């Protein structure tokens, strides 16, 4: 289908997994979450911010290990809107509107697929606006780019996790190509960046 | 020869022969309340190049927010959408060399002096008037970090020729045209808390003259709405 | 067409200087070239040219204006002019930007050596204003500065209506 | 490109471009004893053109009335009749401004400097030579009160266009034609006495230059009768 | 049954069976830039009708000039032309009874109550705001003879029906709509110095009621303009 094709077309380009998100939780003490983001690593935000606009769907894939009767686990995405737990045993846990995942250590890993998910016809890497225009801390940031949360729970009634997440777009449609960034990146919430020299220097203009 | 050009109650020339840039090979068209008493060109004030000037810049939307009727429409409406073109033009003599990039950048959000805080307002735009670019790092708390060769956005300015542009070299011509699509992730937009483009005029080849000749070349902005759109 | 004295200041209006209009290319960008009010009773800058003598002839009056504006500075020269047109009650503009709000046309002496405007002239009267849009650029110094003629003429369909005297005898 | 134009056994040339005036849409045509020997281009003396110059002018019938064959045929008939083509052009570069008024006037009676008094005939003309206008008020018994302002002849000297004329502004040409028909009150006259028409040069833009350009322009008339008609 | 009217972004309603009156038997018709934005309706403040009323007037041009992008058109033309179309309206029970001229005047020119002096601005309108007739004779410099019995133009107060005009009779019918086509000796005029007409509601029969009743009668005035045209 997409993969028979040039290495240079933006399928080929972009649909690789990463890993995105380390983290660990315990049974005792008490869960993890992450909001999915796309600014998360720089291989992927370099090769994503060469376009201004992108769509497309969502694959996630869960390694989980664990260390000292069956170990469950349980995986739940919310939604952009939905509600979050703040609690071991937040009554969000439990919502109907906020799919999850229950697994086994022993089997294969889990997997999900969330589909395009915004208001607007594609995420935007770049906002040159405000989500309020008297406020300067909204600079940059577009409430159309939430792609919704995940969090991690051990299920049971001195145990560690830990959880690798990759992450891998799919279908990805992409537009208005971009220069390539030339600064390093400083946050994940900015275009900050250091001024940075153009190229790499030359004792001489002419060939040796 | 020469090309009169007349919107509304306002005319401006070009040479009939000027070459003109559509971005994305696209024309804007309407997809909403009309409004087409704006469809007239705006000139914006003149910019002066000199030997040591480091380019300027305009954001759109905002750019044209107090001209008139353009400036209300977008006062007495909640969403709205517009295409626009650009006619940037020179007054130069034969006995004067230089060359500028003019170039649209969509979503041009820019960093911030300050890699702790964002820039504010008025650093990013000044309305009409242009903002200027830096040959040295800029330093503020709230200030865009403008030096030019990163173009205000972290990347390389010779890189910029991938948005529509168009270059000015005074041996060849002195004038460049942009038609700018309605680009966006969504069919209308706040129009105040936005700016869907920005407008950026940098020297790649500093303004040099003759000694008897003007010291610098005055650079002037025309600015056209096409479809505008309004929420009813 | 015929000149018309639009310098006619109290020491232009004995020289042929009254016919010449100032531009100077060290001027304040935005600042105004020159201008003058199309007021009908007693034109002071059109009612001594073929057009206004003829009409002062008769009581009243009405028709279109026909204006050009001629640049006499050097080939070479360069720059852009802002013409701008003024309805009846509508005032004079104060500033470059006002007048570019409004009616108007833009010069480019460097394309055109010469540009025509074309208004209504009846019997607060309205008003023609010329604006420094940016300032002449020149390859190299000249000795003195540049100048504008402006001429008048009536347009189309103009109409007399009573004869009587000359107010100029 | 360039017109060469002969006439008799003098030859001259104009552009290829260059527009023509004919007076009052009127060719010279014949009604007598037709010459056509002097039907020649005669070149009068050039004039220099400066800063300060007030303006120049001749009349006709007695301009050429020293030139060879024409002057002759004066001389030898009691009534004549002829039409003029005048070519006036100026030698400038691209780095001359300047504009001028080329005119011809029937009947231009002149005015006294002394109201008491009338002008005398070489105030009036001197012939082959051009009369200067003044830019401030002459004085004398028998002198033209030659003020620029009002044409020597008491009217506003930018009404003159009512008259077959033709702009030279330096910018845009060099050069003017003008086509004079003979105009009277009868179908011949003596040509010592009475001048049918003068040919006025007036600046209404000062000669102007760049600093290590020529500080003159010559300007050159040459004149081409038609249709000359005598008595037998 | 119930008529809807809606024009531009205003919706009002009246009897479908009502009757229209068109002055002089013309409708509005164009002749100039013509504006249909204005055509709204404007409703103006109510006046109550109470028992000892002794009228209200409007002058149109006048009446209007605060009403929005109506009163801008004045402002920004020199000249300008309109018909309109006024609706009254009262709302009254079959308990209350009285009776009203409804009648629109060409060039009401109006009287002083000093017979010397000429009335102000203020006395002959207050704008938007209805002027009231008086029972007496007024007084003043400036005042309008404002006495209802000779309507203030030194005529018969009965005499009025040879202008367009419907009487509204409580008992039979509660409105009235006229159509003022218009009426000058000129086809355009100065909107500020000249009132065209005056809308005049003079009772000639008291308000009266029931003892439990309302004891005043709201009257509505709605206006519409047509046909708007002013110079370019």
């Amino acid at each position: 289908n997409y993969h028979s094709r040039s290495e240079s077309t933006v399928e080929n380009f972009l649909c690789r997994s990463a890993c995105v998100y380390y983290t660990t939780y315990k049974n005792h003490g008490n869960f993890a979450q992450w909001v999915i983001n796309t600014r998360q690593v720089a291989q992927l935000r370099r090769k994503l911010e060469m376009f201004t606009y992108a769509r497309f769907d969502l694959e996630l894939t869960f390694v989980i290990t664990s260390s000292q009767p069956v170990l469950t686990h349980q995986i739940m995405y919310v939604p952009p809107g939905g509600p979050v737990p703040t609690k071991i045993n937040s009554y969000s846990w439990q919502t109907s509107t906020n799919p999850s995942v229950f697994w086994t250590e022993g089997s294969a890993p889990p997997r999900i697929s969330i589909p395009f998910i915004s208001i607007g016809n594609a995420y935007s890497m770049f906002y040159d606006g405000w989500a309020r225009f008297d406020k300067q801390g909204t600079y940059g940031i577009n409430t159309l780019n939430n792609m919704g949360t995940l969090y991690m729970r051990h299920v049971n009634d001195p145990i560690v996790s830990t959880v690798r997440i990759y992450f891998k777009p799919k279908h990805v449609k992409t537009w208005v190509p971009r220069p390539p960034r030339l600064c390093q990146y400083q946050k994940a919430g900015n275009v900050n960046f250091e001024p940075s020299g153009v190229t790499e220097g030359r004792t001489e203009i002419t060939a040796m | 020869r020469v090309r009169s050009i007349t919107l509304g109650n306002s005319t401006i020339t070009t040479q009939e022969c000027a070459n003109v840039v559509v971005g994305y090979g696209t024309w804007p068209t309407y997809l909403t309340q009309p409004d087409v008493a704006t469809c007239r060109f705006y000139t914006l004030e003149s910019v002066m190049w000199q030997q040591s000037s480091p380019g300027w810049w305009w954001k759109f939307p905002d750019a044209l927010s107090n001209m008139g009727l353009f400036g209300q429409n977008m006062q007495y409406h909640y969403l709205g959408r517009a295409g626009y073109t650009l006619h940037v033009q020179c007054n130069a003599s034969k006995f004067h060399q230089g060359c500028l990039l003019v170039v649209c950048v969509p979503e041009a959000e820019m960093g911030c002096a300050t890699i702790a805080n964002k820039p504010d307002q008025k650093s990013l735009s000044n309305g009409e008037t242009a903002n200027v670019f830096d040959s040295q790092n800029t330093s503020g708390q709230t200030a865009v970090q403008a030096n030019v060769i990163n173009a205000g956005m972290g990347i390389g300015v010779g890189n910029l020729t991938i948005f529509p542009h168009q270059w000015i070299n005074l041996r060849t011509n002195n004038s460049a045209t942009i038609v700018m699509p309605y680009v966006n992730s969504v069919p209308m937009d706040n129009m105040f808390r936005h700016n869907n483009f920005t407008l950026m005029i940098i020297p790649f080849a500093p303004l040099s003259y003759s000694t008897g000749a003007t010291t610098y070349v005055p650079i002037t902005v025309t600015v056209a709405p096409m479809c505008a759109e309004y929420n009813g | 067409d015929s000149v018309v004295p639009v310098n006619n200041t109290e020491g232009k209006v004995m020289s042929i200087e009254a016919y010449q209009i100032p531009v100077q290319s060290n001027s304040t960008n935005g600042s105004q070239v020159f201008g003058f009010p199309l007021i009908p009773g007693a034109s002071s800058v059109l009612n001594r040219t073929l057009l206004g003598e003829i009409l002062n002839y008769y009581t009243h009056w009405s028709g279109s204006i026909k204006l050009t504006f001629m640049f006499c500075g050097s080939a070479m020269a360069t720059g852009k002019f802002l013409l701008a047109y003024s309805p009846p009650g509508a005032g004079a503009p104060t500033t470059r930007k006002e007048a570019m709000l409004g009616t108007h046309v833009i010069w480019d002496v460097g394309l055109q050596s010469s540009c025509v405007l074309c208004i209504p002239w009846i019997s607060a009267g309205g008003y023609i204003t010329c604006w420094y849009q940016t300032n002449i650029v020149v390859p190299a110094d000249t000795q003195s500065d540049c100048k504008i003629l402006c001429f008048v003429s009536a347009c189309n369909d103009f109409s007399v209506r009573m004869l009587k005297d000359t107010p100029f005898i």
